[PDB]
């Protein structure tokens, strides 16, 4: 119960094939909510979330004109970058820009972030007391010096602390029924034999939201338990979480390993053994 | 909602 | 910097005028703004690229904006009135604030009728001796009187050559009739410089006023001389009197 | 410049049982930059419909992807993710597994 | 929205002050001056939050309360004269769609280094008959009365700067169309 407004943008340099391609992505909590990309048939912030579907024109209009702005700042600033590095005309190079803010449990502000990266590494990045920049570089340093005069204004601050929040607080009461409702994982063992001296068994948690699990295999015995191998979590592609661990365990002791999983969607952990 | 930058880089 | 096509214009009432913005180049936001005698400017209209964005509450639909291709605007406006005689200010931006800019207007007057509209005369008067011997300097004035309406640029030259060191024009004009609205306005102009450079003989003067009026487009079917766009001139040489 | 291997893994939203309706997986992740070749193969041909999610990313700045199609499994069909970045040396084949 | 002075009045060489109203301002609004010279468009100059700013051009100093400031002019020139507005809001509801009020006319005037009040009468260039009355050298601290009858005229007053010869001096004008040049005032 740790919400979370955040948005991903993404510009990137194709010389003589046209001019930057630029991609911007909204998130509450672990579903996407909004898209925006300069090439697709229509260059505006769309809905990609059924609970956006009746925000009206309004509402699109400012987003859409917020985008395109976005979008040609990043062009120029592709083309600055370029200069403080003194890279040729003729290389693609990569513009990212990230921020979001956090609420705690009991809906309390509890933090806010917002970060620069071109080509891969962090640029410039927004320090604790929300009015500042640390910046990694000296071509970083001159853009840092840019960015303090003009949000001498607090602009960051103002954005993060309060209009992030009070948008967060809109969009949790607007898709309620989809987002503050949690999704226990549906969760069964499968048995795969190697040879007749070892099987795998593989803790699988399926169709889950929230993506905060944690699936752990433990040994009733003294005996040693193989290295457990936990494969990072992966949308269903239906808003849904998928996560599995697996041990390799010695045939006949199948029955002393137990998968314990947590997650805010069950009312106390479950424990599961493989039953033939 | 997002934000447009202000100033530039 | 942002610029306007043209700097004056002149339009009898009831006409059609269409002012032109040309933005600093890779400013994706234009915006025209409107501003009469002693007032801040109102916002009338703004574009990101080509899309015209919020279109002010108060604005006549006879005003009117085009941005085809996202770079130079139009404003249009049909019809014309008196109250529209204003400077009519172009503005141009990277997104929401960055590089905010001015251009430096377009001034429009509405006449009634275009016999309204009268060129100036000018005169340069030479410094008074008086002067000369007490205060060691020598006042020359400019003097241009009689133009409808107040569309002059009024510059000094002494040898051929502008000068600012010394001038001071009147910063508006005064009427010759106060009462009459279409009043005919005068203006005058000093250059102050040294009392021996007034005393020498191979020195030139001359005060220069452009004026903005009518242009081959306008009609004109009266007796006397057509009030056209001219500059009229005036001179004084340095005497050793 | 930072260039990072992606990571693959093929997959299902649904436990896999011959004959029935269910959407085939590739979750691309990890990598950069952006410019990414995905096909999901059946034995070994392209899949000519495949739908993907909007590029996004994480803490890291490497960007994550999603490709999928509507499919049926069967017992023989051979299902598989061909993924290509400028960081692969050949176009990496990951073979769909009902078990992973 | 925002109140000020419709006219504030400096000498040369000195600090000036113009205070904003805005007591109902948001609490995200931030406070942006403009300076607009005679005849060109409105110039940025300074904008502040709640942090004293201080660049080349002036300084902005803001109050707790917030609801008023003060853009203060350093060594004020003569140039330094023009409409000087005050904008209250933020770009992220705007959308760059700035509000003007009327503004503060500043007028800078120069300190009268020696008081000389004189007239002169001066001669058409070409034609010698016809003449203008020359009230020049005068104090700052003084009114230019209007014309009174029909075909009297008479200009304001016009501050000219001599450069390579440190000497700033008022001047105004009259003419007719008998009509003495000895009778103004």
């Amino acid at each position: 119960g740790s919400h979370s407004l955040k948005y991903f943008h993404t510009s990137v340099s194709r010389p003589g094939r046209g001019e930057p391609r630029f991609i911007s992505v909204g998130y509450v909590d672990d579903t996407q909510f909004v898209r925006f990309d300069n090439d697709a048939a229509s260059p505006r912030m769309v809905p990609r979330a059924p609970w956006m579907e009746q925000e009206g024109s309004e509402y699109w209009d400012r987003e859409t004109r917020s985008a395109r702005d976005t979008a040609q700042i990043f062009r120029v600033n592709l083309r600055t970058l370029r200069g403080y590095y003194n890279q040729s005309e003729a290389g693609s190079h990569t513009l990212q820009w990230m921020h979001g803010c956090e609420l705690g449990p009991d809906g309390r502000f509890l933090r806010g972030y917002e970060q620069f990266a071109y080509d891969g590494k962090d640029y410039l990045t927004l320090n604790e007391d929300l009015r500042s920049w640390t910046a990694v570089d000296t071509a970083a340093q001159i853009s840092e010096q840019k960015s303090n005069d003009a949000s001498e204004a607090e602009h960051q601050r103002a954005y993060l602390e309060d209009t992030c929040v009070e948008w967060l607080h809109k969009y949790l009461e607007k898709g309620k029924e989809t987002l503050l409702h949690l999704e226990p994982p549906k969760t069964h063992v499968t048995h795969h034999p190697i040879s007749d001296h070892e099987a795998t068994l593989r803790c699988w948690a399926l169709g889950f939201y929230p993506a905060e699990i944690t699936l752990t295999w433990q040994q009733d015995g003294e005996g040693h338990t193989q290295d457990t191998e936990l494969v990072e979590t992966r949308p269903a592609g239906d808003g849904t979480f998928q996560k599995w661990a697996a041990v390799v365990v010695p045939s006949g002791e199948e029955q002393r390993y137990t998968c314990h999983v947590q997650h805010e969607g069950l009312p106390e952990p479950v424990t599961l053994r493989w039953k033939p | 909602r997002m934000y447009s930058p202000v100033s530039i880089l | 910097g942002v610029s306007q096509n043209p700097r004056h214009k002149i339009t009898k009432r009831g006409q059609n005028v269409t002012f032109r913005c040309d933005p600093i180049s890779e400013h994706n936001r234009l915006y025209w703004y409107r501003q009469t005698l002693g007032q801040g400017p109102e916002f009338l209209t703004y574009f990101q690229n080509e899309a015209q964005l919020e279109k002010s509450r108060l604005l006549s639909d006879r005003f009117s904006a085009e941005r085809p291709k996202g770079s130079f605007s139009t404003l249009e406006i049909q019809r014309t009135e008196q109250g529209d005689s204003a400077m009519y200010l172009c503005a141009s931006s990277l997104g929401r604030e960055y590089g905010y800019t001015f251009g430096s207007g377009t001034r429009l007057t509405v006449v009634e009728d275009l016999n309204k509209v009268f060129p100036p005369e000018v005169a340069v008067f030479e410094p008074s001796e008086a002067e000369i011997s007490h205060t060691q300097k020598a006042t020359l004035v400019c003097l241009a009187t009689g133009f409808y309406p107040d569309h002059v640029e009024l510059s000094w030259w002494v040898n051929g050559k502008e000068v600012h060191s010394g001038v001071c024009t009147d910063p508006q004009p005064l009427k010759e009739q106060p009462a009459l609205n279409d009043s005919r306005y005068a203006l005058s102009s000093r250059l102050r410089v040294s009392a021996t450079f007034w005393q020498d003989p191979r020195n030139h003067f001359r005060c220069q006023v452009q004026f903005y009026g009518l242009s081959e487009n306008d009609e004109w079917t009266q007796d006397r001389a057509k009030p056209v766009t001219q500059i009229v001139s005036a001179e004084a040489w340095g005497r050793a009197d | 410049m930072i260039q990072r291997t992606p990571k693959i893994q093929v997959y299902s939203r649904h436990p896999a049982e011959n004959g029935k309706s269910n959407f085939l997986n590739c979750y691309v992740s990890g990598f950069h930059p952006s410019d990414i070749e995905v096909d999901l193969l059946k034995n070994g041909e392209r899949i000519e419909k495949v739908e993907h999610s909007d590029l996004s990313f994480s803490k890291d700045w490497s960007f994550y992807l999603l490709y999928y199609t509507e499919f049926t499994p069967t017992e023989k069909d051979e299902y598989a993710c061909r993924v290509n970045h400028v960081t692969l040396s050949q176009p990496k084949i990951v073979k769909w597994d009902r078990d992973m | 929205k925002t109140t000020q002075p419709i006219s504030m009045d400096s000498y040369e060489g000195q600090e000036v002050n113009i205070t904003c109203s805005h007591n109902n301002i948001a609490t995200n609004d931030y406070i942006t001056w403009y300076q607009q010279f005679p005849s060109q468009g409105p110039r940025f100059i300074i904008q502040g939050y709640k942090t004293k700013v201080t660049n080349e051009v002036a300084s902005l100093f803001i109050p707790a309360d917030r609801k008023s400031s003060t853009l203060s002019l350093p060594r004020v020139s003569l140039s330094d004269t023009a409409v000087y507005y005050c904008l209250v809001g933020s770009s992220f509801n705007q959308g760059g769609k700035l509000i003007f009020g009327q503004g503060t006319e500043l007028s800078v005037k120069p300190n009268i280094q020696n008081p000389d009040p004189a007239v002169y009468q001066l001669r058409d260039s070409k034609s010698s008959d016809k003449s203008v009355c020359l009230f020049t050298d005068f104090d700052s601290q003084t009114n230019v009365s209007q014309s009174k009858d029909s075909d009297v005229y008479i200009t304001d007053k016009c501050v000219l700067d001599m450069r390579s010869m440190d000497f700033k001096s008022n001047s105004a004008v009259a003419w007719s169309n008998d009509f003495a040049c000895a009778n103004a005032f």
